């Protein structure tokens, strides 16, 4: 491995792939486990924080762009920073020019032109952290999955982190239950505690390491730290 | 390498003894040739029997010729360019 | 508009018929104590088959006129045959930026196989339209009495000829800043046809 | 213009473009002064091996940035011109946006940190030379000796040497020099560079270039004639004691 | 040091590697082609190779057209040939605008190869794998011929041509030349410089070809167009009654 | 020498581009795409592999539509087909602008194949490894285009890339055939939806997705939308009826 | 020999990576936060008895309230403070208040990755990130005292007791079990003096180290060297018990 | 963005040389041979014009150009960046002088300018040295008719005349004994016809050897009358029937 | 990417110098020798072409020696396309100070100017430093005669017989024993020839591969004259001396 054919970014291998693609994609695999989901009318997102040692905080995994809509992150923390500032500022520019929110769908593409202008030239380099995005407008919830390379599909929900693709099984058996559930924003956020709890091996989830973000119509983004989640655990 | 009117009559040579339908025409695969040679429309003509075995067809259809003179093509990696020597 | 610039004006105009379009101008450019070229000609070619008038500040149109000329060209060699709505916005878009410094009149005609003749004039403030009969310039401001009543839809080629023969006569006598022979051009299925006047002849009648 | 990197964190941790650029400062001329109370010494040589080498034609290896502090480098020489130049404008740029006479303590940071830019400027190279500060603050008497280490960290010190032979007079400034109780004659203090140049100079006298530093912007260059004065007194109580 | 082969720098032979494999690009597409100066205007055709039915027979082409009074046709692949052409269409409307009257053969061809001149010389631009022929017929020294190399070197020919087989196309047209004594066709007419080089390619390829097969550009007097599928057609009529 | 499919500009000694060679293994490793071209305009047909079932259905477009007029499917990686139609986008709306009326189909194609020339012409930027396919109805007609890694393309009376390149665009053959005169838009969306589950034989190792979209003068008029409503839902059941 | 950009297999950047190895090559800075100030401490490793004790200073002053001490190269550390010092006082005028001190860690450490060549959308010329560890202390009116950690990975997070440098693994330990919520402000100044005693080579004396205070009344305070003094004495009699 | 080579692609060798000067210098010799020759009353100077193609026309290939009216030049091979430079001297020599002094530069500044062009090719980054050697030739109101060697290097030399090409390891020596103090202008036309004519492996006629030779100033050359002061150009290219006049005089 | 072709012209070595710069150096070597000589009354300066022969323009040449002044003088020896550059940019920034201060221009602030070009190089910029080097000899009413030389790494010292080029340590071995502080200009002249004679490699020496330009005090004080030798003075010279 290491460095062969495609450490250039602007190489590509024989087999038609990308590593530098591959390595910035198990950067995620590698970081933070999180969770999500959404119904009709209400979106609920998980996280859980970790750290380096009991004495020390948990840096948090959502960032919160308007009130309408929010994020989160697995991967490296300061990379999504400057992708949470792009995003921010295109809900400014809709406000400000459009008078408009920003909508889900519309944020996925431009959110997929900041990645795609760093791998297409040299010096630069693909953010190898994840963003779920979470919001509501006049259709509806959407739920989206970002990737290094900047591929947006819209999804009832994922997980994204350490063991977080094992942690799809109870979101696979479940898929019929939350999207019926409507008007019931307590049920929807205690979905998300047993579909991140597959991935809990060492640890659980406590005060501290659960972060729960729910939106919705007539609720807007709100972050749930400390114990407004100790409820819902 | 044959030509287009070179290759016009090495078509019916392999496929002389291969039977197919009343109606066929060899023109069309004259275009679909790029840079082949002699030999590969005997694998054209190999490649258009094992196409009708799965359908139950003794008799080589119009089709099936197209579909494996095609094969060659996009197979390629051959090169074949290469070759400066020609005086 | 400075002081000291050249200035055409006079009178240009454009009338549609069933076969085609005939445009026309006159010879004269004169900026207020003196005629300065009497002979010379208002009309400029920016293709074979789209004609393109000049009014107001001289240098104004010739240095558009050449503008859209470099545009088209890469217009027509690397798509195909332009037609008079592309060629119309080409100069509506140097007007407009330009409008501050650049100020002048344009007026814009064309020959197609489908729409056939159509008539596109530009005022100082650099907007495009469409009109059957378009008149701009100094001396044109008299004649929009006798232009507007004698018009009629789907002329003749002589009827053509006569309407604009005559109303460019009426910008002449009665305006001192126009004048000279009466240069006009005939756009039909056959190709472009140059005819010229004399003031020999139109004073006559 | 050049926009690619040049210092690469090694996977020691360290900087290939810090570590091996430190090594053409103890390939250079070795520069050692000392500071007494009243007065402060700076000493360095030339190059033993060249010869016809006018000294008053020749610049002097000890620079003056203002007139109460100087400034004697020891690396490439190549590098050190970018240093000197830079520093006496922003000592004239001090006196005109502050209009206050510069100090020691900020000519040495900014020297200092003008260094840390380039190795943090990509499409530039660290300097390879090492410059010693020394100089009195206006207003004060205090002695004031700051290393600039090509690195970008700078300290103070009662007596340090760099170049050539270095770990031969520092041990030797240790047990001969203490700074609990420093000179506080001029006399005493020339000596004291004398006695550190005899291990490096090897009985030398037009290569050898002393610097005396003196408070009220006084500045007075030992002559040839001057320097041999004191290497004879000190000969003669060397070989006999 | 094995990197100076993929760059153009000076070479220990005293010669540029990049630039030889830039005449071996032409030869991947493998299409013949050739141009010939008649007596007061110039014809060139290319042959034209349709590999799949799905192509339309009128949107590919080989030859593209610079202005109303210059052809052009190039060699190679496609993407570098049309790389050049929006190029020179460019350097043709700016010599218009700018410098003066429409611009001549000889220019066009210059301007081209003093282009790729720059692009050869500097190392982070590759040199273009294509040939660029220029056909018009200019109002001082009447039809020329002017083909850049992808070197930046740009030489005047009589009667050129192109593809790996040029070599043997042009004995064709050299051995018609030494016998006569003409460095011209003499035929006033530009039909029948049309059905000339149609001639002298079927000969020499050992291949007659159709009205699909064939792609016949014409530069009159400040003039050009392209033959299409009927007028191709037609100058194959007379040919074999003819001969 | 060794690295000459290291960067983008080092030519092979055999006068072409590894890095545009393996930009096209990129191009089957995606989603197929097919096209069908008529006389009154073009059927654009894209099949989507659904990886799971948190996929929600038809909530997904990824012809990406350029004006009213062109259509857009690509068949590669996501991220480099969503660049072309976003460089495209503004190289319509500076069109517009200035040149007033839309772009013609020709003309569209030109964008396109001068910008991915120049990602070949560089060795900081790499070329797109995705096929794009646009069309539309034009001034005068339709044109068909696909846009390849190389920047080769021309007309096509259809196009087809992906996984089942091989399949797929091997049955736009029989298509000439069958209606030579000519094909209308309604019956173009039928055949779509067929060729689809012709080359599905590959995809049957996952679940799939239609989406068409079609742009004709007979019913919309210059406008380019997704089939919806009962219309969808019909050309499937006359696709799987002969599966 | 490759750009800064590239990622390592294990999905990091080589200068990310590179540069945390390089806080062990320096001096041990060891700093506890308390509910009634924030004891910070570095060493200065003089590595000659001619070093003046004011001549390293390893603990600035970005504000009245709020301090930072730095471990490891010091050449990076100078370029960041005047770059804190900037995100700070600057932020002073704009909402005429003091700056939060989690939100100027943010703003500290943003600007480390911002590195690379040929940028595109902007210009940013960097040439290596910061190898060096800042630990940001200060105290406002809502969270109170805070201790942050300013990694070169652009990461922060929020440490009770921190040790870094050196004494990153072993030293790190030894404040797990050490520390309690109920720990006062002079009980901490002879617990860390205690942890510099024993990782030092010679004695600890105010020449070899250096600590300071940040409190809400008085706020940043350096300990004077007679006030170091005082409780490195009263430290010997801790040592000796039983 | 744009280009990331800042580089200069010209090196130090490790042997104490320029790895890029060194093979440009071998590729001079790599193409055809040009020549001149010095005299009193003029230079002359001589080429050989090698056609790729047999069915390629000489007329439209010129391999003498022509840089200010009184001076011209000549190069060796097939000259690549020939017109790169051509093109980048008649720019500098009418900016700095004729837009700027009014008069066109003299020989000896004219080829400090082409060298000037020459030596950044070698130290800014992004472009290779030029490959072509030229000869800058012309006659000025002070030092009178010179003859510069431009190097490939970036450096000039003053001779009186020489042979820089394949065939410049005897052509050169040979013009050592066939050049004197006194020669005339068409003396010093039959020294070059003479060293060339051994030069030539191939068809000998006029077509393929272009003769440029700078005489007195003619007013036929100028294009108008009635003004003593300039009597027109002093450079003059040969036509195809006047240099076979001159060839078989030997 | 760039970062494979870049040969990394400015890097520091293991040894802790340049690699370009340690063999710039060299290329001094192959290139002609320049020797000053500064004596009392004036500034004596000698030079030697390299690769000659009879076909070369023997009655307006200078390869070796140029005047960027009419007090100051210099001597080239290394690579001329490279000594152009910064001979060019010489004049300009001379110029500048007789433009602004009014005031003729030592050497010590030309070649420090001019040096800092070459330090330039080799610090920022990514490219190859000068691989010519210069001996700038000048005079100037404050420290009176001067003379000085550079190098490709940018450094200036003071020396009063200065030898660069080929034999550089065999030339400056004979004119330190036979240096004298006395010495006039006409003994001076003499040191330059009896050197260059014995460490060339021909057999004998002629008038045309050498170069002399010095600088002249004439019976006015504070003024001097720049007088470069034409090749009729300097066939007199080595027959007055006994060189022939």
């Amino acid at each position: 491995f290491r460095n062969n054919y495609d450490g250039d970014t602007v190489t590509f291998s024989p087999t038609g792939r990308l590593f530098q693609v591959e390595y910035a994609l198990e950067a995620i695999k590698q970081g933070s486990v999180t969770v999500g989901l959404r119904s009709n009318t209400h979106a609920v997102l998980v996280a859980l924080k970790r750290n380096a040692d009991e004495l020390s905080s948990y840096q948090k995994k959502i960032i919160k762009c308007d009130e309408h809509m929010g994020l989160s992150l697995a991967g490296l923390a300061p990379d999504a920073r400057v992708l949470s500032n792009y995003l921010r500022q295109q809900c400014n520019y809709s406000s400000l020019v459009f008078n408009r929110k920003l909508a889900v769908e519309r944020a996925g593409h431009l959110l997929c032109d900041k990645a795609q202008k760093n791998t297409q030239s040299y010096g630069g380099r693909p953010y190898g952290v994840g963003l779920l995005i979470i919001g509501y407008d006049k259709s509806g919830a959407h739920l989206l999955e970002f990737q290094p390379s900047g591929n947006v599909t819209e999804l009832y929900g994922t997980a994204i982190g350490a063991r977080s693709q094992g942690a799809k099984t109870y979101l696979e058996r479940t898929l019929d239950t939350f999207i019926k559930i409507d008007g019931n924003p307590d049920e929807l956020i205690k979905a998300g505690v047993e579909a991140i709890s597959q991935s809990l091996r060492d640890e659980s989830l406590t005060v501290d390491n659960l972060s729960i973000a729910i939106v919705g119509k007539d609720t807007p983004f709100t972050i749930y730290d400390g114990e407004a989640v100790a409820k819902y655990i | 390498l044959p030509n287009e009117a070179g290759r016009l009559e090495i078509f019916k040579i392999h496929t002389a003894k291969v039977k197919k339908t009343g109606e066929f025409d060899f023109e069309a695969a004259v275009k679909m040739s790029d840079g082949f040679n002699g030999a590969d429309i005997r694998n054209c003509a190999t490649e258009a029997g094992f196409f009708a075995i799965r359908d139950d067809r003794d008799h080589i259809n119009p089709d099936d010729l197209m579909k494996a003179v095609r094969k060659v093509a996009e197979v390629k990696k051959l090169e074949g360019t290469i070759e400066y020597q020609k005086l | 508009l400075k002081k000291g610039e050249v200035s055409l004006g006079t009178s240009i105009m454009a009338v549609t018929f069933k076969d085609g379009v005939i445009l026309g101008a006159d010879s004269r450019t004169t900026t207020g104590a003196y005629i300065a070229n009497r002979v010379t000609d208002k009309l400029t070619r920016v293709h074979d088959k789209i004609w393109c008038c000049r009014s107001g500040s001289a240098a104004d149109t010739q240095a558009i006129a050449d503008i859209v000329q470099y545009h088209l060209e890469l217009y027509t060699s690397q798509y195909g045959t332009p037609s008079t709505e592309t060629a119309a916005s080409v100069f509506k878009e140097l007007c407009y930026e330009n409008k501050d410094n650049l100020t002048a009149g344009i007026i814009v005609a064309g020959y197609d196989d489908k729409n056939k003749g159509e008539v596109y004039t530009i005022p100082l403030g650099g907007s495009v339209h469409k009109l059957p009969y378009a008149i701009a310039g100094s001396g044109s401001t008299f004649i929009y009495g006798y232009c507007d009543k004698n018009f009629r839809e789907n002329m003749s080629k002589e009827e053509t000829v006569d309407f604009i023969k005559h109303s460019l006569s009426q910008a002449i006598k009665w305006d001192g800043s126009s004048g000279g022979v009466i240069r006009m051009v005939v756009l039909t299925a056959a190709g472009v046809e140059r005819l010229i006047f004399y003031p020999d002849e139109y004073e006559q009648l | 213009g050049y926009d690619r990197a040049l210092s690469i964190f090694s996977p020691d941790g360290h900087i290939f473009q810090v570590e091996y650029a430190l090594e053409a400062v103890k390939r250079g001329t070795c520069a050692v002064g000392v500071k007494g109370k009243n007065c402060v010494v700076l000493g360095c040589e030339r190059r033993s091996t060249l010869k016809l080498q006018d000294t008053r034609i020749t610049p002097s290896k000890v620079s003056k940035i203002d007139s109460h502090v100087v400034l004697s480098f020891s690396g490439l020489n190549a590098d050190s011109r970018i240093l000197i130049e830079k520093a006496r404008v922003e000592a004239q740029s001090h006196r005109l946006t502050l209009e206050d006479p510069v100090t020691v303590e900020y000519l040495t940071r900014y020297v200092a940190g003008v260094q840390q830019r380039y190795t943090q400027s990509g499409g530039v190279r660290p300097f390879g030379v090492s410059t010693l500060i020394a100089g009195f603050d206006p207003r004060d008497d205090e002695p004031k000796l700051y290393q600039t280490e090509p690195s970008g960290i700078y300290s103070s010190w009662s007596a340090q040497t760099i170049g050539r032979n270095s770990k031969t007079v520092r041990e030797f400034l240790e047990k001969n020099y203490d700074r609990k109780e420093p000179p506080a004659t001029v006399e005493e203090c020339v000596k004291l560079t004398v006695r550190s140049l005899l291990e490096v100079v090897q009985t030398g006298a037009k290569n050898i270039e002393i610097t005396v530093v003196k408070p009220d912007s006084d500045i007075v260059a030992l002559s040839s004639e001057e320097i041999n004065q004191y290497v004879t007194q000190i000969e003669q109580e060397k070989q006999e004691q | 040091a094995g990197y100076d082969r993929h760059i153009t720098i000076f070479s220990p032979e005293g010669r540029l590697y990049q630039v030889e494999y830039a005449f071996k690009a032409t030869n991947q597409t493998n299409i013949n082609s050739l141009a010939v100066r008649g007596k007061d205007c110039t014809v060139v055709i290319s042959q034209k190779k349709v590999p799949d039915k799905l192509l339309d027979p009128t949107t590919v082409s080989y030859i593209f057209c610079i202005s109303r009074t210059i052809g052009m046709v190039v060699n190679g692949p496609i993407p570098d040939a049309r790389n050049a052409a929006l190029r020179a269409k460019a350097e043709a409307a700016e010599f218009r605008y700018k410098y003066g009257y429409d611009m001549p053969c000889d220019v066009l061809a210059k301007r081209m190869a003093n282009l790729s001149q720059i692009y050869t010389q500097r190392a982070y631009m590759r040199p273009l794998g294509v040939i660029l022929t220029f056909v018009s017929v200019d109002e001082e020294l009447g039809p020329s011929i002017y083909k850049t190399d992808p070197a930046g070197y740009y030489v005047g020919y009589k009667a050129t041509a192109t593809g790996p087989k040029q070599q043997e196309i042009t004995t064709n047209l050299e051995n018609h030349f030494k016998k006569s004594k003409i460095d011209h066709i003499n035929e006033e007419s530009w039909e029948k410089v049309v059905e000339f080089a149609i001639t002298h390619m079927i000969d020499a390829l050992g291949t007659e070809f159709s009205k699909n097969d064939l792609e016949v550009g014409v530069a009159t007097k400040d003039k050009f167009f392209t033959l299409s599928a009927e007028n191709i057609e037609e100058r194959l009529v007379a040919i074999a009654e003819q001969d | 020498g060794t690295g000459y499919d290291l960067s983008n500009s080092v030519f092979s000694p055999d006068g072409r581009n590894f890095q545009v060679e393996y930009a096209v293994k990129a191009v089957e490793n995606g989603t197929t795409s097919i096209g069908i071209k008529c006389n009154d305009g073009v059927v654009f047909a894209v099949e989507k592999l659904i990886t799971s079932k948190l996929l929600v259905p038809q909530k997904n477009v990824k012809i990406q539509v350029v004006d009213r007029h062109i259509g857009c499917v690509y068949s590669g990686l996501i991220p480099d087909g969503r660049h072309l139609v976003n460089r495209g986008r503004e190289e319509a709306a500076s069109f517009k602008k200035l040149y007033k009326t839309p772009i013609p189909i020709p003309a569209f194609a030109d964008r396109l194949g001068q910008y991915v020339q120049a990602h070949t012409l560089y060795n900081s930027v790499r070329p797109f490894g995705v096929s794009t396919i646009f069309g539309g109805v034009d001034k005068n007609g339709a044109h068909l285009y696909m846009l390849e890694p190389s920047g080769s393309y021309w007309g096509y009376k259809g196009a087809a890339t992906g996984k089942g390149r091989q399949s797929a665009k091997a049955e736009l053959e029989k298509l000439v055939d069958h209606h030579p005169e000519g094909l209308s838009a309604r019956e173009a969306v039928k055949q779509a939806a067929k060729i689809i589950y012709l080359a599905h034989e590959d995809n049957k190792e996952k679940d799939f997705e239609l989406e068409i979209s079609w742009c004709s003068l007979s019913e919309t008029n210059g406008l380019h939308k997704f089939v919806k409503g009962d219309l969808l839902q019909e050309a499937i059941d006359f696709a799987q009826k002969e599966i | 020999d490759r750009g800064v950009s590239t990622f390592s297999p294990e999905g990091r950047l080589f200068q990310v990576e590179y540069s945390l190895e390089a806080i062990k090559l320096g001096s041990t800075a060891i700093g506890i936060a308390t509910k009634e100030g924030v004891v910070l401490g570095v060493e200065k490793r003089a590595t000659s008895p001619l070093l003046e004790s004011d001549s390293i200073e390893k603990i600035v002053e970005i504000d009245r309230h709020i301090g930072c001490a730095m471990s490891g190269l010091t050449a990076d550390a100078r370029s960041m403070i005047e770059h804190a010092r900037t995100a700070a006082v600057t932020h002073n005028l704009y909402y005429d208040e003091d700056i939060n001190v989690e939100s100027l860690t943010q703003s500290v450490c943003d600007l480390a990755l911002r590195f690379g060549e040929g940028a595109s959308g902007e210009e940013r010329l960097m040439s290596r990130p910061f190898g060096v560890a800042l630990l940001i202390a200060g105290h406002d009116a809502d969270d109170g005292y805070q201790l942050f950690h300013a990694e070169p990975s652009g990461t922060f997070y929020r440490y009770n007791a921190k040790a870094i440098g050196s004494g990153s693994e072993g030293a790190q330990a030894e404040l797990l079990n050490e520390w309690h919520s109920s720990l006062t402000l002079k009980e901490a100044e002879l617990l860390v003096l205690k942890i510099l005693k024993q990782v030092m080579e010679e004695k600890l004396d105010e020449n070899n180290a250096q600590l300071s205070c940040i409190t809400k009344q008085d706020g940043f305070k350096i300990y004077d060297n007679e006030k170091t003094a005082e409780l490195i004495k009263e430290l010997k009699e801790k040592e000796a018990a039983e | 963005m744009t280009d990331r080579y800042s580089f200069s692609l010209t090196t130090f060798s490790p042997s104490g040389k320029l790895g890029q000067i060194d093979y440009a210098l071998t590729a001079v010799k790599q193409g055809v041979t040009s020549l001149g020759i010095k005299a009193t009353n003029g230079v002359v100077i001589a080429t050989e014009k090698k056609s790729s193609s047999p069915l390629a026309m000489s007329e439209t290939l010129s391999k003498v150009s022509l840089l200010t009216p009184d001076i011209g030049a000549v190069y060796s091979g097939m000259g690549p960046d020939y017109r790169v430079l051509v093109d980048k001297s008649r720019k500098v020599a009418h900016t700095s002088y004729k837009r700027i002094y009014g008069e066109y530069p003299p020989t000896k500044l004219l080829v400090s300018e082409v060298a000037k062009i020459m030596q950044e090719a070698t130290q800014s980054g992004g472009v290779r040295p030029f490959g072509v050697s030229l000869l800058i030739a012309g006659h000025d109101e002070f030092n009178g008719f010179s003859l510069y060697q431009v190097d490939p290097s970036g450096s000039y030399f003053p001779w009186k005349a020489t042979a820089i090409g394949k065939g410049s390891v005897a052509a050169k020596t040979f013009l050592e004994k066939r050049w004197n103090d006194e020669l005339e202008l068409e003396d010093a036309i039959h020294i070059a016809l003479l060293t060339l004519k051994e030069s030539v492996e191939g068809e000998f006629n006029g077509d393929t050897i272009e003769l440029a030779i700078i005489g007195d100033e003619n007013p036929d050359l100028l294009g108008y009358t009635g003004i003593p002061t300039d009597k027109g150009p002093r450079f003059r290219k040969l036509t195809s029937q006047e240099i076979n006049d001159r060839l078989e005089a030997l | 990417g760039s970062r494979r072709y870049d040969s990394r012209t400015t890097i520091f070595s293991p040894e802790g110098r340049l690699y370009q710069v340690e063999y710039a150096l060299e290329s001094i070597s192959h290139a002609g020798t320049a020797i000053g000589i500064m004596a009392s009354d004036g500034i004596v300066l000698a030079a030697e072409r390299k690769v000659t022969s009879t076909l070369l323009e023997q009655d307006t040449s200078t390869e070796k020696l140029y005047k960027l002044n009419d007090k100051i003088a210099v001597a080239v020896a290394g690579l001329t396309a490279d000594a152009e550059i910064l001979i060019n940019t010489a004049r300009i920034h001379a110029q500048n100070y007789l433009k602004t201060y009014n005031e003729d221009i030592p050497v010590e602030i030309l070649v420090r100017r001019l040096s800092d070009i070459k330090q330039g190089y080799t610090q920022h910029g990514g490219l190859r430093p000068f691989g010519v080097s210069f001996i700038y000899a000048g005079y100037d009413d404050r420290y009176g005669y001067q003379l000085y030389t550079s190098n490709p790494s940018g450094n200036y010292t003071g020396w009063k017989a200065i030898s660069v080029g080929a034999n550089t340590s065999a030339a400056q071995t004979l004119l330190q024993m036979d240096y004298k502080d006395d010495m006039k200009v006409d003994d001076a002249i003499e040191l330059a020839l009896k050197t260059l004679s014995k460490t060339t490699d021909s057999s004998a020496l002629t008038y045309d591969r050498l170069e002399f330009a010095t600088i002249r005090k004439g019976a006015n004080d504070g003024e001097v004259y720049q007088k470069i030798f034409k090749p009729q003075e300097i066939k007199d010279i080595l027959v007055k001396t006994g060189i022939t």
